[PDB]
C-alpha cells in the first residue's frame, strides 16, 4: 500500500 | 527468492488543457497489481491482479484518499519546480516519482527508494542510508533544503523499513502461487538465409517470468556481444516475458555458434543450437 | 530533452495460421510520455484496440504495451503506426512472425 503525508519539492 | 514493491507516480502538466494529470501503478516484482487515475471518470484505486481483489473496501478506500491527496500535492511541486527553473506557465512538464522497498527470501528489508525526476532527468534521490538526499542540481538543492528543515526523510524511512516490507510480505504470501513462481523461458533457435553465403540464427526465449534473463551468442566458446542483435525484453500480455538474440554467420559455420539462456526458473543455464 | 521510442510489433504466442493469437505493439525508451499507437490489419486502423497503464523504467522513459485478438493468415499483413513528438511522421512497423 502506498505512502502518504509525503511534502511537496 | 528476493522481491521488490514499487509504486511509480506521473504527473504530466497541460497548460489550456485542464490541471495536470496524476497517475500511478503498482508492482510487486514484475507484476502489475494496482492503478490510480486522476483522469478516470470516477477515481478510484483499482485492482490490477487477482490476489488484490481480496482486500476490503476499507483497504480501496484509504488508497484512494492517499492518491487524491498526492496528485494535489504534486500540483503543487510543478508549480514549485517552474519556479526553481524559471519556466514559463506555457509549457508542458512532467514530474516521476518512484519508490518502494526490496526484501530478501527472509523477508527482511535488503534497500529502500525513493526518487523523484523532472522532465525525464534525476532530480532528487533518497539516499541509501534512507537518512539523507542527494540533489541533481541547485533546484534540487532548494527541495533538500526544505526536506531538511522538515525531517522529511524520517517519514520515508519509517515508511520503507516499516509498512512497505509488512504490505510487500502479505501480497507476497496472498499472491503466492504466482508471485514466488519462477516460469523458465520456452526456447529454440531458427535459421534463415540472408544471401548465398550468410545465414540468421536468432535463439528465442518464451514464456518466462520474471522478466530478468540472459541470452548470448558464442562462437567457439567467444562472447560475441559486438555481433550479436539482442531486442529488449518485452512483455507478452498473459504475464509471462519475451526475448530474443541474433547473430550472422557464415553459410556451412551454423554448427561453431551456442546460444546460452540464464534464468532463474533454470536450474542449470541452457545451452542451445540450430537443430 | 527527449526521448524517442523503441517500438516493437509481435504476437503474444508463435503464430500460427488460422489460429487466435494476440497481437501486441510494445512501446518503450520514450520521453514525454504522450504517445499514439496504432495497430493496422491491412493498413487500416484496428478498433477498439487495449493498452497498458502507463509505468516507466529505472531510467525513467515510459512504456506501453498495446494489444488486440487477431488470427494470423498468410496473406494479412499487420503493422503498428507510432507518433511521438520525437518523430517528424508516423513510424511504422510491420509485423514479422519471426521476429
Amino acid at each position: 500500500r502506498p505512502m502518504t503525508f509525503k511534502g511537496a519539492l | 527468492g528476493s522481491h521488490s514493491m514499487r509504486y511509480f507516480y506521473t504527473s504530466v502538466s497541460r497548460p489550456g488543457r485542464g490541471e495536470p494529470r496524476f497517475i500511478s501503478v503498482g508492482y510487486v516484482d514484475d507484476t502489475q497489481f494496482v492503478r490510480f487515475d486522476s483522469d478516470a471518470a470516477s477515481p478510484r484505486e483499482e485492482p490490477r491482479a487477482p490476489w488484490i481483489e481480496q482486500e476490503g473496501p476499507e483497504y480501496w478506500d484509504r488508497n484512494t484518499q492517499i492518491y487524491k491527496a498526492q496528485a494535489q500535492t504534486d500540483r503543487e511541486s510543478l508549480r514549485n519546480l517552474r519556479g526553481y527553473y524559471n519556466q514559463s506557465e506555457a509549457g508542458s512538464h512532467t514530474l516521476q516519482s518512484m519508490y518502494g522497498c526490496d526484501v530478501g527470501p527472509d523477508g527482511r528489508l535488503l534497500r529502500g527508494h525513493d526518487q523523484y525526476a523532472y522532465d525525464g532527468k534525476d532530480y532528487i534521490a533518497l539516499n541509501e542510508d534512507l537518512r539523507s538526499w542527494t540533489a541533481a542540481d541547485t533546484a534540487a538543492q532548494i527541495t533538500q533544503r526544505k526536506w531538511e528543515a522538515a525531517r522529511e526523510a524520517e517519514q520515508r524511512r519509517a515508511y520503507l523499513e516499516g509498512e512497505c516490507v509488512e504490505w510487500l510480505r502479505r501480497y507476497l504470501e496472498n499472491g503466492k502461487d504466482k508471485l514466488e513462481r519462477a516460469d523458465p523461458p520456452k526456447t529454440h533457435v531458427t535459421h534463415h538465409p540472408i544471401s548465398d553465403h550468410e545465414a540468421t540464427l536468432r535463439c528465442w526465449a518464451l514464456g518466462f517470468y520474471p522478466a530478468e534473463i540472459t541470452l548470448t551468442w558464442q562462437r567457439d566458446g567467444e562472447d560475441q556481444t559486438q555481433d550479436t542483435e539482442l531486442v529488449e525484453t518485452r512483455p507478452a500480455g498473459d504475464r509471462t516475458f519475451q526475448k530474443w538474440a541474433a547473430v550472422v554467420v557464415p553459410s556451412g559455420e551454423e554448427q561453431r555458434y551456442t546460444c546460452h539462456v540464464q534464468h532463474e526458473g533454470l536450474p542449470k543455464p541452457l545451452t542451445l543450437r540450430w537443430e | 530533452i527527449q526521448r524517442t521510442p523503441k517500438i516493437q510489433v509481435y504476437s503474444r504466442h508463435p503464430a500460427e495460421n488460422g489460429k487466435s493469437n494476440f497481437l501486441n505493439c510494445y512501446v518503450s525508451g520514450f520521453h514525454p510520455s504522450d504517445i499514439e499507437v496504432d495497430l493496422l490489419k491491412n493498413g487500416e486502423r484496428i478498433e477498439k484496440v487495449e493498452h497498458s497503464d502507463l509505468s516507466f523504467s529505472k531510467d525513467w522513459s515510459f512504456y506501453l504495451l498495446y494489444y488486440t485478438e487477431f488470427t494470423p493468415t498468410e496473406k494479412d499483413e499487420y503493422a503498428c503506426r507510432v507518433n511521438h513528438v520525437t518523430l517528424s511522421q508516423p513510424k511504422i512497423v510491420k509485423w514479422d512472425r519471426d521476429m
